[PDB]
RNA sequence: GUGGUAAUGCGAUUGCCAGGUAACAAAUCAAUCCUCCCACGGUGAGCUUUCUUUCACCAUAAUCCAUCUCCGGCUUUGCUGGGGCUUGGGCCUUUUUACUUCUCGCGUUGUUCGGGGGCUCAAGAUUGAAAAAUGCAGCUCUCGUACUGUUUGUUGUGAGUUCUAUUAAAGCAAAAACCUGGGG
RNA sequence: CCCAACUGCAGACCGUACUCAUCACCGCAUCAGGUCCCCAAGCAUAGAAUGCUCUGGUACAUAGAGAAAGGUACACUCAGGGAAGUCGGCAAAAUAGAUGCGUAAGUUCGCAAGAAGCAUUGGCUCUGAGGGCAAUUGCCACUCAGAACUGCUUACGGCGGGGAAUCCAACUGUAUAAUUAAAACAUAGGUUUGU
RNA sequence: GGCCAUAACUGAAAAGGGGCAACAGAGAACCUGGGUUAUAUUCCAAAAAGAAAUUGCAUGUGG
RNA sequence: UAGCAAAGAUCUAACGGAGACGUUGGAUACUGGAGCGGGGAAGGAUUUCGUGCCAACGGCACUCG
RNA sequence: CGGGAACCCAGGUGGAGGCCUGUAGCGAUGCUGACGUGCAAAUCGCUCGUAUGAUUUGGGUAUCGGAGCGAAAGACUCA
């Protein structure tokens, strides 16, 4: 079960980071996030969630922390915003932005 | 080297370092073992 | 105005070589004030003197090969080059086939038949 | 270097006269001693609270 | 990144005396010298010429400050005759 | 490359001092026959080979 | 100098003789090493109309210490011995192979030795020191400032180790220093 | 008494930059020549072949504007014929890898021989076996074989033209650096002479 | 006048005079980390950036 | 005038400069690990480095060597 | 080794060889190629010979002028 999770600086509070952007952020962690095998649908493979920001998840099977920081780096480049933050693993287990 | 410093700088040296230079000349680098300040010794011997 | 000197050294203290350090043009009179490997080590703590990511030399190439070469698909009558005893050994085909004939033998004189004449009669 | 298997021959010869420094260390999952003779540094690394006790003096 | 590597010492010749490839603390992959493993101490080449057992094989450094236990069982002819 | 005696290391830095030009002191001087100096050696041009 | 039936263990010295090391062409073949690959898991940057994860990084020096306990005994107070890592050797002890048996290696051969324990031997790993404050590096923040990660497994090729075959009317240097012994 | 281990002091001389080459050396020179050694990545591939790439290095070898003829090429094709060219198949083509099938004359039995000569080659999905870990099916292998499928009879690079004879030399070898690589020298073999 | 100690100057056997010649043979006590415009297995000074090995002479703990 | 024809094709920005030149960035390349690589011996002996400089030398040029 | 009172029929193993293809290395056959006021007082290209060897190569070391050395071309001995 592990919690691969991901933070938000200012980026969140400064940055346009809201349920337009957030949002985007619950779907594409569905609608983007693979699964096994077929890809897509999330709910039914590795159990996830969402938070304030932290965005967990609960899987226990073979589940890397640099999928996630793709994942969001394809998300901070649907939002064209690949140069407003930098996603950056800050701690053990989850990663977190921070501007230029 | 280290003899004549102490006679003439009366200073200790520990590490003598020489090479004899594209010049024939022979230089001499000379730790002053710590407790000897260089830069009171250039100051001194008015380098 | 020319940062040869700069870009040698500074190319000795990343340890890369040329054409990985990036030395900001929008700035030269920043890196031309370095004239010193210590004064330009600053400059590579700043943002002026970054090195430049290697290259990507792709593998996946090969590794869709090397996934589509050892489960099948792998050479035929047009794509070898070199004898059979050149490509897959004779003198290794046997030799690991005879090891195996030996690994085997001596795991049946543990505990399987008579071992000294249905031992060294094979 | 060498790595002082006892609290007896260690504190023995880390007690000696020559005793360059005793660098007192800090590392994870132990406690490392390190004295330093002229020749040699002699190591006492240990799993206990003794390191605080010996780290006073010594 | 593949570095190639030097002959550190002032001889750049690939002689049996030489032979050099190790990875560094500092990742600096660089090349030393090995010693030069000298066959061990042996029986006399007319009886036999043979390893004596008990006995080491150490260089003219290793041989000369070793002990001598090192070198000779406690026989008669011992490190001499197995 | 790098094994060259001491003596003749002593014999090249005795050449690297005599190919120094003349000091613009002495071609002012009252009565010299000196305006160049005629024995410099370019490495390339001419060898020693001490 | 003193121990093990024995291989041989251990402890702190000046002249002759005898050995030994130095000291040996190339081969073929099996582990370390390093190179590279792959599976790893972790970090940084790259791709993105798209499609996807590509690439980088992940390091351990000389010189050392001892094979942790399996076990006596799962730590009483801990003995009888602190032996062990394995695979290639050379041996040792003890019991055997004659109906031709047998042991071999990829291989041209060994016995007239076949198993159980031991003694060493050189590769070589291992824990430990060196050694992480190093180093690579990202980072949260703001050369200061802190800390979060400090990962090994697989393959393949190779250089040496391994076995002082083969061409030999070719048999594949010498010596110092050094080493051991006999007499001392 | 003697040695070790622990300390203590000291550890001297010379070399050391740079170069090692399409700019540093020799060649008269910043010369397409010559020049010893080490380190040696990925892929195709028998692979230090050759082709292309990551590292490192380098794009100051005069540059520009153009359709002459003529010329030089590690440049090509060319209808039909195919050596009629020429002293002469000189040059060029052609041959080609791999695998399978076959392979004469002669012969010093080793060879000739890759003889000659045919045949198949792709891509794809497969199905076969080929192995290390214990009370029988568990986990860590890319090599070959076959099947159909589909499509080129049009496809980097690298890669023998072959046969029949005659002559000479037995052979590999050496050798007229700067016009002669041979049938010459050598050679093994044979014999001779001296001693 | 001998405990003990340096030294002089003799002189104990001991055949085969010396001496060169190898920056690829032999031999050879050091390894990383890092702070030059250009040197580093060469430099770093005292929380030697460290860690070793090693030769000479010494004092001394072990018999 | 012959020629400067074997061996790597420079292209651009903005910058410097008294001005085809240099530097930096980007771009496309070439060497291709028997290398236009990194180290040495032989040999050379300051050619190293930096800062200038640009008269003549680098067979074109140069702000560069 | 298989298989059948002589020693043949085959199956492997092993990896010899002044053997073969071929890289470097060392040579220089053809083009009588290109150069011939060269790149060069002998070079360049392609082809080509050999490439475990009577091999190639480094340093040291020997032997030289009425002489040396030569698998012998009167070749070579600092153009
Ligand atoms: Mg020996
Ligand atoms: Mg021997
Ligand atoms: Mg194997
Ligand atoms: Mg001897
Ligand atoms: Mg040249
Ligand atoms: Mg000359
Ligand atoms: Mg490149
Ligand atoms: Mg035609
Ligand atoms: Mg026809
Ligand atoms: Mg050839
Ligand atoms: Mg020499």
């Amino acid at each position: 079960k592990k919690v691969f999770k991901i933070d938000c600086s200012i980026p969140a509070a400064d940055g346009i980071f809201s349920e337009d952007v957030l949002g985007n952020f619950e779907q594409f962690f569905q609608d983007n996030t693979k699964l096994n095998g077929r890809k897509g649908k999330l709910s039914d493979k590795v159990r996830l969630s969402m938070n304030d920001n932290v965005l967990t998840i609960s899987t226990t099977m073979a589940y890397r922390k640099k999928y996630f920081k793709y994942l969001t780096k394809k998300f901070l480049k649907k939002k064209d915003l690949r140069d407003w933050i930098r996603i950056l693993a800050t701690g053990k287990g989850t990663y977190q932005l921070k501007y230029f | 080297i280290k003899k004549a410093m102490r006679k003439l700088y009366q200073v200790k040296a520990v590490k003598v370092n020489t090479l004899i230079r594209p010049d024939g000349l022979k230089k001499a680098y000379i730790r002053l073992s710590a407790a000897h300040d260089a830069l009171d010794t250039a100051n001194k011997i008015g380098l | 105005v020319s940062l040869k000197l700069q870009a040698r050294l500074a190319s000795s203290i990343l340890g890369c070589g040329r054409a990985r350090v990036w030395l900001d043009p929008n700035e030269a009179v920043e890196i031309q004030n370095a004239n010193s490997r210590k004064s330009v080590r600053k400059l590579i703590k700043d943002g002026f003197i970054i090195r430049k990511p290697v290259k990507v030399h792709s593998r996946a190439r090969w590794r869709k090969m090397k996934e589509a070469k050892d489960m099948g698909r792998h050479n035929g009558v047009g794509r070898r080059e070199g004898s059979r005893e050149a490509r897959m050994p004779s003198k290794e085909l046997w030799m690991r086939r005879l090891r195996i004939l030996r690994r085997l033998l001596r795991k049946y004189r543990a505990d399987k038949k008579i071992d000294r004449h249905v031992y060294r009669d094979l | 270097p060498r790595e002082i298997k006892t609290l007896k021959e260690f504190l023995a010869i880390c007690s000696r006269k020559d005793a360059r420094c005793v660098k007192v260390k800090h590392n994870p999952s132990a406690t490392k001693f390190k004295v330093r003779c002229s020749r040699y540094l002699y190591t006492l690394v240990v799993n206990d609270k003794k390191k605080a006790d010996k780290i006073e003096r010594s | 990144s593949c570095p190639r590597v030097q002959y550190r010492r002032r001889m750049h010749y690939a002689t049996r005396g030489n032979r050099m490839m190790v990875r560094t603390p500092g990742n600096k992959l660089v090349m030393q010298k090995r010693a030069k493993r000298s066959q061990g101490i042996h029986t006399p080449w007319v009886l036999g010429h043979k390893r004596l057992g008990g006995t080491k094989a150490l260089r003219h450094i290793d041989a000369r400050l070793a002990s001598r236990h090192e070198k000779s069982v406690s026989r008669a002819y011992g490190g001499v005759l197995s | 490359g790098r094994f060259k005696p001491l003596a003749v290391k002593k014999k090249y830095a005795k050449k690297m001092n005599q190919n120094k030009p003349v000091p613009y002191w002495i071609r002012l001087r009252t009565g010299n026959r000196i305006k160049w100096n005629e024995k410099r050696r370019h490495w390339r041009r001419t060898k020693l080979n001490y």
